[PDB]
């Protein structure tokens, strides 16, 4: 079944994609929300 | 052999030769 | 004209035979 | 004419042939729009 | 003619396939348009 | 003259098929256009 | 001339074939261009 | 001409489905509005 | 020439399409653009 | 020329078969490009 | 008439050839045709 | 008569077609329309 | 009526899939819309 | 030459009477 | 039987065969 | 009859050996 | 030779023939192909 | 030559239908294009 | 009939081509759908 | 009949390959809707 | 050279004029 | 060269239409601009 | 009638017969 | 003119015959 | 070989005179 | 009899002439098929 | 050879047919090509 | 070598059509980033 | 058996000349 | 027989042709969804 | 014997008809390949 | 060997062809991929 | 066998043409695949 | 390799337009950036 | 086998363009992702 085979390895790829895509939009969320809580609480505390 | 042993030949020959090419005619699309 | 009559009735039996199978075939045929 | 018995069946032959003809034709006709129009209009309806 | 009798019974089957299709079209429009405004009028009030 | 018969019958044909196609074509046709235009109404004023 | 004799015997003979073969012919072209026709103009409406 | 009918029908439709689109328009505009005003003098006066 | 003729008839036929389509555009342009300008000016204003 | 009536009975015919066949050309192209044209037309017209 | 004799045998003669041609025919038909429906059908549910 | 069978045969195999083609038919269209349904809703509901 | 059923099926499907998106939807917004209340309230409080 | 003029003209004959077929069947096919 | 009934057979024989090829050559496309 | 016999029998005999090369070269067309 | 006598008539004949067939082949090859390029390019302009 | 004159004739029709098709090219497309364009730029200033 | 073993041959190697046939239709067809379906559901499943 | 056979093969190819896609899509709309409702529901509560 | 010579050789000839015929009847698809 | 003309001519109705779209965003612009700075001054004014 | 009348008669028919083959086989495309 | 004549012309009338309808035989395609 | 000669000139003849037809029709044919 | 002699001698040729297209047709089937299924599978993997 | 003038001629001929076909294939090609590239560029350049 | 130079030529026509696309294209282009950036940097200065 | 054994010979030599025609065109027809 | 040495040959092409075909399916597939949702996965996590 | 003169001098004449006919279908497949590979290869670079 | 030339002069006509038209394909294609790779930055950086 | 010697010089003839087209169908077929993928390949790669 | 240059040039290109956006994204974000902080800052001092 | 040299070197071709193809997607979506998070980051920190 070359078939088989193929829809396998494509779905492989897939998830490898999905692993790369997460670690990056951490990074990307990390960075804006810890700028927005950084000015809101010196904001508050001043 | 004879004229006629001859003449009749040649007439069943002439009919069986019609009847191939009107064959060849009609298989014609 | 006896021969030729014959010879042309001949010619006309072989197309009229065969052209039977000629035409269920071609309207078969475009048909499907 | 010794071959007008030849014509005359070919022609009572011909007219059932044209029968067998447009009876096959409106059955695969048929078949084929109604697959196409269904798929076409499953798609329209989302 | 066979003709008339097979383009007729085409026309009326694509009539049926339009009928269930629409039906299709306003249950998926409804649910659509429903959830759209519930979110946003849910948010207009509170 | 059997030619002229012939193409006289062909004309008729054409001309029924022609009549039957175009009223298949305006059902098929309004149902397509009518439900592009209601989904996109619909979207616009919700 | 004996030749003369068979050729115009062959003429009267020719026109009773013509005349079948053309009795034939009209109706078969009417037969298959209809149902091409019809197979061309179902799918045009589509 | 047939094509003449079905464009005057197809444009009557379109006509149709406007109207529809406007009430409706209207209703979810006033809505929206609505509230955005009462909450907006409420507060003022308050 | 009847392909002069027929050529100059499918022209004719294609400009009547073109005079149609266009009054059906402006029909449905005119309600896009003033549903949205509707929704757009009511919210700027009030 | 014994078989020259024959010749001249053709080119008779021919010129005869050639307006037939003009004749159904333009009626067959006129309402497939017509069909064709409206559909499109009716798509970019919305 | 010894012309009238051979047309007899050929006709006996010819009923054999056409039975055989009949026999052949109809098995050779029935396998092409069924092939091209079989490969149009399966295409046709894609 | 061997028509008569070439015939019915061809009857029969175009029959046992037609079926099997829309029982595929059904099954790869529910799945094209699912995918595409499920990808439409889950981000509306998200 | 083969096209009958899976329409059928198919619009039993989508109602299918509505009654989950339904449900998916009543919860994302119940959340959203409890954080915003939450904070507002507090704020007002303090 | 008698035989020789009188079987080409059968021939000619032959020919121009099946053309007239071969050119309808033709034309009206290719004309839908 | 005679040479001249010989040679007004074969005569007929080729007129009919000629129309017969003649069919065929105009019934080629 | 004899010469009748025979002559059919070899047009039989040559349509038989060549349908054989068309059927099989027709089917195989197609069947690809 | 009796067979140089009988070619040379032969070659006159053929001088006809080939003539006759000119002057059919000609004006048929202008109708056929004019119908093939008159539907070509109506198409084409589409 | 039958065949030059045959060449010419044709030549001749080939060049009358490009210039009749390239005329219907200009219409069609201007209208497709043209309504394009005015309901892109409508939605920009809008 | 002297032929009559030559007819038997035929017929019996008819069947055995058709069955040839079948065979190769069947691994062409199968390979030609399986390739088609696998690049449309790879596509619908993103 | 190696036609039954076959078609029963191909249903059963479609079936499986609608196995793997379904599979695959649920892994790529997982991740889809995971980032989206992911940064959503930080900015939300954060 | 004898009436039985020519009878014998228009046989051969016949037959093998038949068969040709049936290769060209048979070859038309 | 009827493209280059038809090209010429495509390009002038786009530059009209450009002149009419810049006409009514200037519109469209000055309204909504001129809204904002009113309510703007007379709340910083009072 | 003569012998040479058959000779000359059944060589004008074999040159217009091979014409006619001629052209059968120069139409086939 | 003789026996032998007519039986000579009947044989090369049939070769050139047997050609052309192999020609014909192998220009269907 | 008289007969021969001559016989297969007429078939040569032929040939020639109808071959120019086809090859001119096959060439504007697929010209167009 | 002569001409059974003659069919008897005939059969043994034939078979010399069969075997020989066979040895042909094999070869050059077994080719064109080939370059058919080469062109029709690249163009299939695309 | 008595028909090798036949021959010639023949030859002299061919070469004024193939002059007279790549004559017509260059101005209906470039007709073909041209209307096409308009099309595609005009879309293409919005 | 007529094939040559018409080759040429249509490289010649796809170049001159090249550069009437590329105009067109610029003054769309200009139109659309301009009433964008227009409305944008008015909105962000006043 | 002499003018049909040299008959059938002149039969296979024409179709085997002419077949050399057919194939080369065939072949490359579909090889383009 | 040659009969059965050609039908081997030919499904001996064949199968070779199926095994190469599938493996040119698999890298071109794997390439194109590789790039598609790679471009999708890069925007969402961005 | 008379037959082996016969079938010698037919072996010398054939040689010259072939290399008749060599010569012409060499120049005229030379030619209607070369204008079906032009059309095939222009339309290819599109 | 006049096969020889026929395949020699087929070759060089194919091998012109095949150069010149991926010279056309070069420049077309550059021209399609500047259009769109243009508009999709010139509205990124705007 | 008086004509064996012609079979052997078509049956060296035959193996030779085989060769030439595989030959030329190489050619063709790696020109058309490469142009339709380049294409493929670079919209696939924006 | 035409393919191998082809593709280089398609990139040089690409590579050309990024350097182009990233001048006029920098100029474009630097003014509405300098607007928002100029704005910002004067009224804090205020 | 021809067949399989070729089958091979289209699959290497295909190969390399996969490269090239690759190459030019991270050219581009670089710049794409690029411009998109420097316009957003500027935003979010100043």
């Amino acid at each position: 079944d070359p078939a088989k085979a193929a829809f396998n390895s494509l779905q492989a790829s897939a998830t490898e994609y999905i692993g790369y895509a997460w670690a990056m939009v951490v990074v990307i969320v990390g960075a804006t929300i810890g700028i927005k809580l950084f000015k809101k609480f010196t904001s508050k505390a001043s | 052999a004879d004229f006629d042993t001859i003449y009749q030949a040649m007439i069943q020959i002439s009919v069986v030769l019609c009847f191939a090419l009107g064959i060849i005619a009609g298989g014609q699309r | 004209m006896s021969v030729l009559v014959y010879s042309f009735a001949s010619f006309v039996l072989g197309w009229c035979l065969r052209s039977g199978i000629t035409y269920f075939t071609r309207l078969m045929e475009t048909s499907s």
